[PDB]
């Protein structure tokens, strides 16, 4: 299972100033970069092409390069239709690409002032329950350009699941990149919490248990996944314990890197 | 408009003379435009560098920044950050141990 995402940020400030930023992302490794500074997406690995061709990758990039000035215009201008009651600053955001299976599935959604409003499913786009009612008959006029919908039903159905293969094949190594954890104790300087922190494993699945022998000590509380800069991951898992009952205590870690041989440090 | 969280940890074990990265991890956000320093001693690290903005599933954004450094018994490192949701910059200083 991984997942493509195309992550689309457009910040519309008054009618004179607007940007657009894209990062692309298949599971958790960035592939593009799309600054609104420069005409090209750019890449953020050696195999962020896939396996399309210098051409096929241009008449795509064109295709996106429409694509953006287009949906400015179209933002910038359904503003002053609406004016004075959709009024800025406005920050549209869009989330599509599919997810990958042993098949695929795709999505395109969209989100007005963060909230989801939109999304296109099927061969229409369509508000979603809840949506503001304003947005109907711009969404109504958008289905009726049949083009547009066609391009779109392309892109989700197979340009999509098409161009994921050639990335997951063409970065086959990175995608499948062992990196080891490091790990430390620490605690706050009454009851004591003491904290096992782990940095720079990667891929993300890892298990970080604090032990007394082979006892797994059911109160360790794990914290959330932390990205380092380097595409590993950090993670901190604390435990509380009486004082004086920190003698005898260890934290374990097990990762695919590892080779099987966990780390375990005793406090 | 959600309130930036915000978490400041080592890439590697902190010792003492050995240097280092220092991450500031600011999440939950919106709207996404953010002004997001590091300090050391309470003064602007110049050389900090920064991931490229990005959202999660529930459309929140976040950022990544991160500066090389050297732990010291007399040196303090925080991460401040300003934004439209808080009235005044909030500031979180490295724990230490993180
Ligand atoms: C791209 O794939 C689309 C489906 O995939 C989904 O959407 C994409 C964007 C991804 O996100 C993916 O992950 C999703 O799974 C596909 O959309 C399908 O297109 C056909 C038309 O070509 C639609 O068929 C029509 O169905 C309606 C009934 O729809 C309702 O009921 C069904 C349940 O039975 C539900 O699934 C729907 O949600 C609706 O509630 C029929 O009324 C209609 O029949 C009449 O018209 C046809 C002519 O087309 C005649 O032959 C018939 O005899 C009838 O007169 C259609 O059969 C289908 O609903 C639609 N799926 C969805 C989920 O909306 C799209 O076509 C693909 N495009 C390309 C270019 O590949
Ligand atoms: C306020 C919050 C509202 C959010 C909900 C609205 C979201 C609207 C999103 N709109 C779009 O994504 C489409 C914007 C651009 C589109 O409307 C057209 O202007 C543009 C040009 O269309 C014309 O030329 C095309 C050939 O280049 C076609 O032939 C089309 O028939 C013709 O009308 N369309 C495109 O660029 C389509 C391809 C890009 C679609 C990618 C979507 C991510
Ligand atoms: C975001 O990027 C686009 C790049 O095309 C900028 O759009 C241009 O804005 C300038 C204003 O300085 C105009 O001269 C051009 O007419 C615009 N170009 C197009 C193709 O529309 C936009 O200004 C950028 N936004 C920011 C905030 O930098
Ligand atoms: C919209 C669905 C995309 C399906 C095709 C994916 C392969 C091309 C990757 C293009 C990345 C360009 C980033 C811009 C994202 C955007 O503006 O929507
Ligand atoms: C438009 O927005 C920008 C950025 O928010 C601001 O600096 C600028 O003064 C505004 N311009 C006008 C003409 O209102």
């Amino acid at each position: 299972n991984y997942t493509f995402r195309c992550l689309q940020m457009s910040s519309f400030a008054n009618r004179s100033w607007s940007r657009t930023d894209s990062v692309v992302w298949l599971g958790d490794l960035q592939t593009h970069r799309w600054s609104n500074d420069s005409a090209t997406i750019s890449f953020t690995k050696p195999w962020s092409q896939g396996k399309l061709s210098n051409q096929q990758w241009e008449k795509l990039q064109h295709m996106f390069q429409v694509y953006r000035v287009s949906f400015t215009r179209d933002i910038q201008e359904l503003v002053k239709m609406m004016s004075p009651k959709e009024d800025y600053p406005i920050e549209i955001q869009l989330s599509a690409g599919c997810e990958m299976y042993p098949a695929s599935e795709s999505f395109l959604h969209v989100a007005f002032q963060g909230k989801y409003v939109v999304r296109f499913w099927g061969t229409s786009w369509q508000t979603v329950p809840g949506a503001p009612s304003w947005l109907d008959l711009p969404i109504k006029v958008l289905n009726a350009d049949q083009g547009t919908s066609a391009t779109v039903q392309m892109l989700l159905n197979d340009t999509c699941p098409l161009f994921v293969r050639g990335l997951l094949e063409a970065g086959k190594s990175d995608l499948e990149k062992q990196e080891k954890p490091v790990a430390w104790l620490s605690s706050v300087p009454g009851h004591r919490q003491l904290v096992c922190h782990v940095s720079g494993f990667y891929p993300k699945p890892v298990w970080v248990m604090w032990m007394r022998g082979d006892q797994e000590q059911q109160g360790t509380h794990r914290g959330d996944f932390l990205p380092n800069a380097d595409e590993t991951w950090y993670l901190q898992a604390t435990l509380d314990v009486e004082a004086g009952e920190e003698a005898g205590l260890a934290c374990r870690v097990k990762h695919s890197s590892l080779g099987g041989q966990d780390i375990i440090l005793y406090w | 408009q959600k309130t930036p969280q915000i978490q400041v940890y080592s890439r590697h074990p902190p010792e003492n003379g050995k240097p280092n990265i220092l991450n500031c991890y600011v999440t939950q956000f919106h709207p996404p435009h953010i002004e997001i320093q590091m300090l050391k001693n309470g003064k602007k690290i110049p050389k900090v560098e920064m991931s490229d903005m990005s959202f999660s599933k529930d459309w929140s954004f976040y950022i990544l920044a991160h500066t090389e450094f050297t732990p010291t018994e007399t040196d303090t490192y925080a991460c401040r950050v300003k934004h439209a949701s808080m009235a005044e910059p909030k500031t979180v200083y490295w724990d230490r141990d993180m």
